[PDB]
RNA sequence: UAGAUAGAAAAUAGGUGCCCGUACCGCAAACCGACACAGGUAGUCAAGAUGAGAAUUCUAAGGUGAGCGAGCGAACUCUCGU
RNA sequence: UGAGUAGCGAAAGACGGGUGAGAAUCCCGUCCACCGAUUGACUAAGGUUUCCAGAGGAAGGCUCGUCCGCUCUGGGUUAGUCGGGUCCUAAGCUGAGGCCGACAGGCGUAGGCGAUGGAUAACAGGUUGAUAUUCCUGUACCACCUAUAAUCGUUUUAAUCG
RNA sequence: GAGCUGUAAGUAAGCUUUGAUCCAGAGAUUUCCGAAUGGGGAAACCCAGCAUGAGUUAUGUCAUGUUAUCGAUAUGUGAAUACAUAGCAUAUCAGAAGGCACACCCGGAGAACUGAAACAUCUUAGUACCCGGAGGAAGAGAAAGAAAAUUCGAUUCCCUUAGUAGCGGCGAGCGAAACGGGAAGAGCCCAAACCAACAAGCUUGCUUGUUGGGGUUGUAGGACACUCUAUACGGAGUUACAAAGGACGACAUUAGACGAAUCAUCUGGAAAGAUGAAUCAAAGAAGGUAAUAAUCCUGUAGUCGAAAAUGUUGUCUCUCUUGAGUGGAUCCUGAGUACGACGGAGCACGUGAAAUUCCGUCGGAAUCUGGGAGGACCAUCUCCUAAGGCUAAAUACUCUCUAGUGACCGAUAGUGAACCAGUACCGUGAGGGAAAGGUGAAAAGCACCCCGGAAGGGGAGUGAAAUAGAACCUGAAACCGUGUGCU
């Protein structure tokens, strides 16, 4: 149960893939980072990824 | 509600033995208390209780044919009586 | 008794009439367990009586509501 | 049913076809009747029973409903039964002459 | 002790005190073993003679005669004695 | 079919008298034998009416059966003090918020549940076909309530509760 | 409209034309467990608080209501810590929970046996199972579409295209789409520019924010400016396009009513059969009745019927609501987006020359002289206008109700289950899982006598039949007996 708190963005399924193409599962998890923004006009220690943090588009308080 | 904590007398030898000891026997609400049987016999006939003993008797098997099944569960007290009588009959 | 003469009845007398009812009930009950009750169709009347009057009372008070 | 206790009917089949007698009881549930003096049963009844007397007893057994048929009042043939409504009651009225049963 | 509040009671008398279980088997024919099954089933009590003893043999208290018998007294098998 | 064959599951019975349509097999009696740190007496689990009385003999009972843990009918279990709850907690279980985790969910704090342990007031005798520290007799104890109370208190208190 | 108190017989006591029983609509009652919610718990039990009341001299006892958790909205209080923020307390909520129809739908996650005559890419298969979310349908949907002409004009579904084009250890296998023909059809609302009101920053410049108006696009549209048009005239509507009602009417569902017409004889226990002679038919569907009935019964064709509730509809009412053109100066038209690289996935398409579409990580535009697509890519041409949202119908399925149908079964079949079956029984449990229908038209179900303790039987009787006597229609074979002709 863990996403990032700005934008929903959360680990996906997908194939580790072999030089003979043989498949296993495996995951593609988001970049998250514990930061703490402002929520509901509060401080908030929560998990946002490093993209949503891209461009100061939260702000860290 | 005494009428309902009430069932019916028990009618059997032990039961005309402890008669003659002044002891009264009833089929009672499966889920009423020794104190409600007091109060229900002290309201319905007009008698000083001495005591209430009570027991449960499970529901026992019973056969017709081919159909199983039980009796219906019973709660039994016994009423001494300190002062008065009761007249069933 | 029929719905018809407890709803002439008043409130206080559909309450005495349960309780009577009640009583009578009882008395024949404890005459069936003894042995000494011949008529058992009397049971099944008063409760059905018993019920007609707690039909009527529950009309009433929903009614008032 | 259409036949009715008390009714006079007449049987139309059976060994006692033929015979008229009057309806003495009906049991709806099996569309059977009796009628006296037709379907006559002996019985055999224990005097041991609570009626001290025993022996044969002959009595009138049911007779299904289709096969007895009412008898016209007036000219005494035996009729089907249709209904009328006479000032909002209904009426039996015998399908040979027209005239109300009962 | 922090706290609480006019009132507290040695005694005397009187009264009130619910629900559940309680039968019966329980080293067993009633429990676990498909059985009225030589198995298994925690704890308590456990007398006399003998003896170190809860061993041994015979008894007490108490319980039991075991849910096919009657004959015969071969081979052979089993258990036992010489 | 095997075949009226294997088997009928540890053991000591005998006789007399009853009952009965019927008796090695049921009842009663005498003698005999067996266990007796026990095949005796309690009792926790487990079972769940198998318990008692009257009746029965299809089936069940490794035979028989008049008998039975079987069938039918009606009965039988009584508590302030015994064991458990209205007391306590152990392991463990659960677990508000909480932490973690694709979902499901996992973990875990406070707090709860949870005896196999701690606490906790009744004994002897009598009594039924079947219950008894439960019923009855006698004599107790514990908690609580009400009234009257020797005596003590009467607002920093000082009796009392805590 | 005459009987009735179920299976279910009996006895008893009763009910009922002053209208039972019974059938349909509505209502009242509805113990305890169970999401289970006062707390606890080994479901159907135990133990409480609070308020009010009953009872008692009083205690004990009892009745009713209420008391779970989370969420949301309010009110009060409020730590470290000053301001107030955790937090805490109270009140409200038809807020959530849990179930299931082993179906259908969307999504998360996701096998293996198997096939490839081995096996790893591939296949099985995005299948089974698990999990979440639904809805009566879901999903999709009003072109950054399909194409290449005289172009078409949202989505979905059927036929076809076609086992084609392609994909593929180019193996096994996988496998389209457009065009064409059909079912059904319906189109809309925002963001922004700009305008007005309000509040903060107090340049008290005019910036930010909220509300309302305005606006919605490719034939580029809108703001903006100007010119017409109207204050509901018209138009539209609770299926999107905003959202609640009311009155009346119709129809339908949930009980019912009427409803034609056959007699005789023969056989026979019984006639519906046979024979003879009749009759009705908008009714010759069907079942029953003592054998095979259009005319005996229940029905059928046809017609009629509703106090009440429900459903679907029509008209009023109600509610909401302006609609066009001209201009090209300025402005707006969805950004960490499109897109790129790496790693994956999805596209019939296995990384390939790989477009088209998604996920993770990192980087990262343009602004109508713009941007996307036409299977790498570039140019030209052509067609569209992404990065916001909504939307009925044609499609899928059946636990269920109503009416029906079958060259479907007929008791080892058909459901596992025609019968008291998910029972008995087996298992610690999840779970597995049977056998078992037929007297007779009617119970007329064998009075009575006899042997016998009973069981059972022989008579007698009922019945067409007992040789139909109770798992009682028929009654094969295996198998078991008795007698006997030949041996
Ligand atoms: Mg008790
Ligand atoms: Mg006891
Ligand atoms: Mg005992
Ligand atoms: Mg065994
Ligand atoms: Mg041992
Ligand atoms: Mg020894
Ligand atoms: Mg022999
Ligand atoms: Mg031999
Ligand atoms: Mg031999
Ligand atoms: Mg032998
Ligand atoms: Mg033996
Ligand atoms: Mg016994
Ligand atoms: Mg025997
Ligand atoms: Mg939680
Ligand atoms: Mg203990
Ligand atoms: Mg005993
Ligand atoms: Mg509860
Ligand atoms: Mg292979
Ligand atoms: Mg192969
Ligand atoms: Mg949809
Ligand atoms: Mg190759
Ligand atoms: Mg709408
Ligand atoms: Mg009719
Ligand atoms: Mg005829
Ligand atoms: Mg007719
Ligand atoms: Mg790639
Ligand atoms: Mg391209
Ligand atoms: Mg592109
Ligand atoms: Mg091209
Ligand atoms: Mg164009
Ligand atoms: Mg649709
Ligand atoms: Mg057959
Ligand atoms: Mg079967
Ligand atoms: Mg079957
Ligand atoms: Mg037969």
């Amino acid at each position: 149960g863990k996403q990032c708190f700005v934008t929903g963005r959360k680990a996906s399924t997908g194939n580790r893939r072999s030089h003979a193409l043989n498949s296993t599962k495996r995951r593609w998890n988001a970049n998250l980072q514990k930061v703490r923004i402002l929520v509901d006009g509060k401080p908030k220690k929560v998990w946002v990824s490093a993209r949503a943090l891209k461009s100061g588009k939260v702000t860290r308080v | 509600e005494a009428r309902d904590i009430l069932k019916r007398p028990v009618i059997t030898e032990k039961s005309s033995e402890a008669m003659a000891e002044d002891k009264y026997t009833f089929d009672v609400d499966t889920r009423v208390n020794k104190t409600q049987v007091k109060m229900a016999v002290e309201e319905i006939f007009n008698v000083k209780v001495a005591s209430v003993n009570i027991m449960n008797y499970k529901p026992k098997k019973k056969r017709m044919g081919r159909y199983q099944g039980y009796t219906n569960k019973r709660r039994k007290a016994i009423v001494t009586l300190k002062e008065g009588s009761i007249d069933l009959f | 008794m029929k719905a018809k003469e407890i709803r002439d009845l008043t409130t206080s007398e559909i309450e005495e009439q349960i309780k009577s009812s009640k009583e009578e009930l009882f008395n024949l009950r404890f005459q069936l367990a003894t042995g000494q009750l011949e008529e058992t169709a009397r049971i099944r009347t008063v409760r059905k009586t018993i019920a007609r009057l707690k039909t009527v009372a529950r009309e009433r008070e929903i009614e008032q509501s | 049913m259409h036949i009715k206790k008390g009714d006079n009917v007449k049987v139309i089949a059976g060994k006692d076809k033929g015979k008229e007698g009057k309806v003495i009881a009906t049991l709806p549930k099996k569309d059977r009747v009796v009628v006296e003096g037709v379907n006559i049963m002996k019985k055999h009844q224990k005097p041991t029973q609570l009626n001290p007397e025993g022996g044969i007893l002959e009595t009138e057994a049911a007779i299904h409903v289709s096969n007895v048929q009412l008898l016209d009042p007036k000219t005494n043939e035996p009729t089907r039964v249709g209904y009328k409504f006479v000032d909002g009651k209904k009426v039996r009225i015998a399908k040979k002459s027209g005239e109300e049963i009962k």
